[PDB]
């Protein structure tokens, strides 16, 4: 109310935070075959996480996980979890990570074929060892 | 004449087979050597030996060779020398000497170099321990205060970074871009330590690498925090070699791009130093401990761990999920069994430093007294160590003292100039008293002046009169505080022209021998073992044999010597 | 008696505690400085007296009430943090929600 | 009340003595900076009461025994030395071996 | 606890006015800053107990008499002044010729 | 075999060799330029490290005979 905020406190609203809304939604199934426990980030390029994990690791080039800024999904040993991904915006370049693309993620200009340094990075994944 | 050696030892201290207990430990070292003869011995006072024209030299002007200072009959503990009785030399803020002092006029055997004059002054070892004076690798630049924590526990040079108190100062040791650095090396002229700065490692290109290298750094610190990808390794490495500069490491504890294997493989053979080894600290989960089998990984522990004791698990799960703000993220960081086999490894060889984590988990005036401490209750639990001695310590003593010492020097690329208690260095040296010893020192000596001391009453008659707290001194004072400091910094920046440029006062002295070392140029601590850590259970073995020990009630050199 | 930083640092918190002590027993209502000096020494002390980092936790978050306290205090102190000399070494202690 | 260097001083010593003090008194036994403390107060405060140098000086190598502190801190204090403000002035106190 | 330079400075007068009044109470007679002190601290106490500043100073011009100062420590202290935290605030309280 | 000697290697001729690891950091840059690094085991038994793979795998089509 104000009558009972506590020392420093916040009186919140009620509408809802919406987010990522116009961003378009990729659904992949993730296996962790390894021992150990894998945590990953929301603004980590999924495409290039842990070799351990099992994906299409296709469908996750040139994405992050649809989830809340500074948040993190836990894939436990020997455990199937559906994920939620989502493009990177601004310009779609990625550099660093794994060294997988150290590059342009993004489209292009041609609806039904696949740019060729998306299929190079995606063939350079296999023989790395990350796992699809 | 014949003397007794109570008597002797009364007047001289203890001499070749004498045996010295370090403190309320069970720890006795003993005197391998004496270097400083019979008969002759130099000792300051009224009616005593370091006269003019007797001991003392009265005619010889300094440029002779004349000492500025002689520190005698003390007992050197160094990793390098090993456990000597010595009289010891200093000239031009410089080691000159270690060997017989005097007079050549009226005494036989004085070591070149080692002549008392008119120039000198002197310090009474008789009763005195001597070292050089700790290097911490990993402080966290949150508070100018550590310092002073710092020499007051025998620590006089600082490896890290930061900022002040900012969330990135206060989770890792990074001094970010140019500008922050060039601020860094201003302010840190205030203080009373040697210091070398590191940076940011996550970069993608050579460009913003080269950048903070050419503004001074000594490093390049890699986090998890910024970023601990395959890609900041492989760019931070790429320029250390170049650049020849260090790499530190803290590694990804989600496992998020990879496991401690791809880690290990972003290294490309190319020499690194790993924090926190063990992980409580930071790093891959169960397993980070893994990468002190390979050769080309310096290894450290941070302090907290240190000894392994019946409170440390509690500690540990608290502190993190305050560190965090935070269940199952905590209880595979916080592990019994790997903190036990951090202890063993150390005692073994397999891990080779010590660091503080300063205000980031670890305790900043507390690094030689957990060293001793750790040392201490490893003797209890393993007994001798295979290479000691029967009726001494010097071996284990020697290894955990290397930790401290020579070994972080030799990490950073500074052994040229710090680290050991031998001829042609720094003299960057602390006394202490027996009694005493890791946890309470008398004096350090900081690039050839007292900078720190044990001192009472200002106003007394005595310097003796309570209350006796550590207090700063000359060397500490003035234009000598910056005569008697160095920063480190990087051949490329000191090429630069980084004193100018920057308008330090401070020696600036390049960093080197960062590159070519490995884990077997460690001294006494250069074994690379088999390292296997399961998965469920997080059981260490080394070798194939279980690494464990069962945690102290009772620490040494503790509750009995600290009021804090 | 050779003492740190660390050592000096702490003779403030017993000075205050002292205070804050002789205020709780002729009534009054503590404030946030003051109330933080009493759990702080409260953990400190159980660390001389043996205890372990559990127990003195325990002992420190159960010290003081919202009725010994001035009003809003409590949120002024969501966690209390001291590094205390325990039998075994230095220790943080961490007393979460001290004041219920 | 124009204090001093040497005055400001002094209260580190009164500070550590009150906790010293109340810790023997719950059967405590004491440390060295705690030991010292009390061997310290115990002369300053007799030259406050009076008393000789020489009167001192047995009072407070009378104060602690090797029952009252830890094991072996007697051999970390072989002499205490403070400079207490009798009435002919400031003198210096060296207390031989207190702890017998 | 977040101690400002002004609530750090206010300890040491704490810590002297617990001396002095253990002094007072073995029946010493008091100096110029022990007097100084016990004067001080009533103020400040009085001021955190919800007094007036009227109030207060009535108080602290009670507390010390001729007999238990040191002939002439009147003489010294013609007025002592302090700064207290009073419900409305940080006030200057003066203090009249408080040996009486 | 001993420091600074070699083997010879006559055409059509089949000899068996001992071969044994590199010491130091095993760290291999230059010779054709197949690795250009770190050709150490790593600390997996039972797997090989990629970098191993890639480096036989460009053998291959470099025309490394195996
Ligand atoms: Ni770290
Ligand atoms: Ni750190």
């Amino acid at each position: 109310s104000e009558q009972n905020t506590p020392l420093g406190g916040c009186i919140l609203a009620d509408t809802p935070i919406t987010f990522n809304e116009n961003k378009p939604v990729t659904k992949v199934k993730v296996r962790n075959t390894g021992d150990r426990p894998i945590q990953v980030g929301s603004h980590f390029h999924f495409f290039e996480v842990n070799r351990a994990l099992e994906f299409d690791r296709a469908a996750a080039y040139g994405k992050r996980l649809n989830i809340s800024s500074t948040t993190a999904i836990r894939f436990e040993p020997g455990d199937e979890t559906e994920v939620p991904l989502i493009p990177f915006g601004g310009k779609q370049t990625l550099y660093g990570f794994n060294n997988l693309v150290d590059g342009w993620t993004g489209e292009g200009v041609v609806p039904n074929s696949e740019r060729p340094d998306k299929l190079e990075a995606i063939r350079r994944a296999a023989e790395r060892g990350f796992k699809s | 004449p014949q003397i007794s050696r109570q008597e002797y030892a009364g007047l001289f201290g203890p001499t070749t087979g004498d045996k010295i207990r370090l403190g309320d430990t069970n720890l006795f070292i003993e005197i391998e050597k004496d270097l400083r003869g019979y008969g002759e011995e130099s000792v300051y006072g009224g009616g005593k030996s370091l006269r003019d024209g007797m001991g003392a030299n009265n005619h010889l002007t300094r440029d002779n060779g004349v000492l500025d200072l002689v520190i005698t009959n003390v007992t050197i503990v160094d990793a390098r020398l090993g456990v000597i009785k010595a009289d010891v030399g200093i000239r031009d803020g410089k080691i000159a000497g270690i060997g017989k002092s005097g007079n050549p006029g009226v005494m036989d055997g004085v070591t070149p170099g080692l002549v008392v004059g008119v120039s000198t002054d002197a310090i009474s070892g008789e009763h005195l321990i001597l070292t050089a004076a700790g290097i911490d690798t990993h402080i966290h630049l949150i508070s100018p205060q550590q310092a002073y924590h710092a020499l007051s526990n025998g620590v006089a040079t600082f490896f890290g970074g930061g900022i002040g108190p900012t969330d990135g100062t206060n989770g890792t040791t990074v001094t970010p871009g140019p500008w922050n650095i060039r601020q860094m090396l201003r302010s840190v002229e205030g203080l009373p330590v040697n210091v070398g700065i590191l940076g940011k490692g996550n970069s993608y290109g050579r460009g913003p690498l080269l950048e903070q290298a050419i503004a001074g750094v000594v490093g390049y610190k890699v986090h998890e925090d910024w970023g601990a990808t395959a890609n900041a390794l492989r760019h931070s490495l790429r320029m250390a070699d170049e650049m020849d500069i260090q790499v530190s490491v803290h590694t990804d504890s989600l496992n998020e791009c990879g496991y401690v294997e791809d880690t290990i493989d972003a290294f490309e053979g190319r020499t690194i130093h790993t924090f926190h080894t063990e992980g409580a600290g930071g790093g891959h989960a169960p397993d980070i401990i893994r990468v002190a089998s390979q050769p080309n990984v310096l290894p450290s522990s941070t302090n907290p761990t240190l000894p392994y004791g019946v409170n440390s698990q509690a500690e540990l799960f608290d502190m993190i999920m305050v560190c965090h703000n935070l269940v199952s993220f905590a209880e595979s960081r916080v592990r019994p069994e790997t903190i036990a086999a951090e202890n063993v490894l150390h005692d073994m060889g397999v891990i080779s430093m010590f660091s503080s984590d300063s205000q980031a988990m670890g305790r900043v005036g507390e690094n030689w007294l957990r060293v001793m401490q750790t040392a201490n209750a490893m003797k209890a639990s393993r007994g001798k160590l295979p290479e000691d001695a029967p009726g001494n310590d010097n071996f284990r003593v020697l290894r955990y003292v290397a930790k401290i010492t020579i070994n972080p020097a030799i990490a950073q690329g500074v052994s040229h100039v710090i680290g050991s208690v031998e001829v042609g260095k720094m003299a960057d040296l602390v006394l202490w008293d027996p009694r005493f010893f890791g946890a309470k020192p008398k004096m350090v000596i900081k690039g050839g002046m007292i900078n720190w001391a044990a001192m009472g009453d200002p106003n007394a008659s005595l310097p003796t009169p309570q209350p006796v707290f550590y207090r700063p001194m000359f060397g500490a004072m003035g234009k000598t505080m910056q005569d008697t400091c160095v920063t480190f910094v990087s051949q490329a920046a000191l090429d630069d022209g980084v004193k100018e440029k920057a308008g330090l006062d401070r020696q600036v002295i390049a960093v080197k021998n960062c590159r070519t070392i490995s884990k077997h140029d460690l001294v006494r601590n250069d074994q690379t073992p088999n390292i296997e850590v399961d998965p469920e259970t997080f059981a260490v073995k080394v070798d194939g044999v279980h690494a464990t020990c069962e945690p102290i009630d009772t620490a040494a050199m503790n509750q009995r010597y600290f009021f804090g | 008696m050779q003492l740190t930083p660390r050592e000096v640092e702490k003779l403030m918190i017993y000075t205050l505690s002292d205070v804050a002590f002789k205020r709780k027993a002729r009534g009054l209502k503590l404030n946030y400085p003051e109330a933080v000096s009493i759990i702080t020494v409260t953990a400190m002390e159980g660390a001389r007296d043996g205890k372990s980092v559990e127990d003195v936790m325990k002992e420190a978050s159960k010290v003081l009430t919202k009725d010994d306290v001035m009003d809003g205090v409590a949120d002024l102190i969501p966690n209390v943090q001291v590094e205390a000399i325990f039998t075994d070494g230095s220790r943080l202690v961490t007393v979460h929600d001290p004041i219920k």
